[PDB]
């Protein structure tokens, strides 16, 4: 017996005040996530799509709070990364694989269990283009282009346990079509 | 005061004066009396457009009561030297020198507005001094009068004898008469 949207909403009421519309979105979205997982395109419903979430609000309202408190009652693996520490491929800053890597630390390197997890991103506006093109932006628009394929679904390469050193030269392939992003 | 406009481009937004925006499109304005400063400014504009593109037509709008002769002849020689066809349009009025630059435009690309007016007369001058000096300045202005009539006939197609009789005194020519006179090619009544 999985939790209902009303049950999970009451759980969040004990940690959030003055947010009705936002609770309904995460409750309905997380609920549908379990159903999409329960039927891995094996039932009559084939090719079950995905629907991510985009939270918008002022600072200090509880956006970071919802991501942490939600992981308590969910019990599936959850992580939290920062969009600020990202750049286009070929630059030292770019660590786009780290987000998937982090998820495995929480799941104890369980690929079958990491695909069924949830991920959250904070400070997404930091990479909005400034419409300045006559130059190349390592940070900003450039970063968004790399995330396109990651959300839709693909198989990123992850260094095992973050990579021991260069001699191994092997990577971990983990499907991402089923992973949710908030 | 000159109004400022914004030219939307892929690189970004740029602010331009109304006169500078039209200059980018091969358009030059000839306003007021023709003097050494105003004439020397238009010459630099024509040369700038020649280097940017030598195959695109230039448009010259003239609204002027005339002025110095020497200042105007610098523009005429420039229009003939450069390869691009300098299209001329008459707005409001075209005096003696304004008319000479009007007819000096490229053949087939000369227009006159339906209510425009052209006026032509002989060169004006004067001198004060010894009789020997008056004879010199008289011979010089006579050469200019003869020279200005020869070029007028070349572009208008009329005979030199006809230009001499018509330029003895002030002669106003309406827009329809200018076409019949060979001064212009057609009239831009409406946009088709
Ligand atoms: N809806 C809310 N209800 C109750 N308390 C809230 C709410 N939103 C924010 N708070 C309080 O504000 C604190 C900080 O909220 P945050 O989750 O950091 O907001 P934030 O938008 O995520 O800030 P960032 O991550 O720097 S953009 C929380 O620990 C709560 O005490």
């Amino acid at each position: 017996a999985l939790p209902t949207p009303h049950e999970i909403r009451n759980h969040l009421d004990d940690y959030v005040i003055g947010q009705e519309q936002a609770k309904k979105v995460l409750a309905v979205a997380v609920y549908n996530h379990y159903k999409r997982l329960r039927n891995g395109d094996t039932s009559n419903g084939v090719e079950l799509g995905k629907s991510n979430i985009l939270l918008i609000g002022p600072t200090g309202s509880g956006k970071t709070l919802l991501a942490e408190t939600l992981a308590r009652l969910l019990d599936v693996p959850f992580t939290m990364a920062d969009a600020t520490t990202l750049t286009e491929a070929g630059y030292v800053g770019e660590d786009v694989e780290n987000i998937i890597q982090k998820l495995l630390q929480k799941s104890d390197y369980d690929v079958q269990k990491a695909q069924r997890g949830i991920v959250y991103i904070d400070q997404i506006d930091k990479i909005s283009r400034k419409s300045d093109s006559i130059t190349r932006d390592v940070s900003g628009e450039g970063v968004q282009q790399a995330l396109l394929k990651l959300i839709e679904g693909t198989v990123a390469a992850v260094p095992p346990q973050g990579g021991r050193k260069h001699p191994q030269q092997e990577f971990l392939q983990v499907d991402t079509s089923k992973i949710l992003f908030i | 005061l000159v109004p400022m406009v914004i030219e939307q481009t892929s690189r970004g937004e740029r602010s331009f004066d109304i006169y500078s925006r039209l200059l980018k499109e091969r358009v030059i304005f000839l306003t007021g009396q023709v003097e050494d400063h105003m004439a020397n400014l238009i010459v630099a504009q024509m040369l700038f457009l020649e280097a940017e593109n030598p195959e695109k037509d230039i448009y010259l709008y003239i609204n002027s009561p005339g002025g110095v002769i020497t200042a105007g002849m610098s523009i005429y020689d420039t229009m003939q030297f450069i390869k691009p066809d300098v299209s001329t349009i008459c707005m409001g009025q075209a005096a003696s020198m304004g008319a000479f630059l009007l007819t000096a435009g490229a053949k087939g690309k000369r227009f006159c507005l339906p209510n425009s007016r052209v006026m032509i007369h002989q060169p004006l001058g004067g001198y004060q001094g010894q009789a020997t000096d008056i004879e010199i300045h008289a011979r010089e202005i006579l050469k200019v009068k003869g020279r200005m009539n020869e070029l007028m006939a070349l572009h208008t197609g009329q005979s030199l004898e006809q230009i001499e009789r018509d330029t003895e005194r002030d002669r106003f020519l309406s827009a329809p008469e200018a076409v019949e006179y060979g001064l212009v090619d057609s009239i831009l009544t409406h946009r088709n």
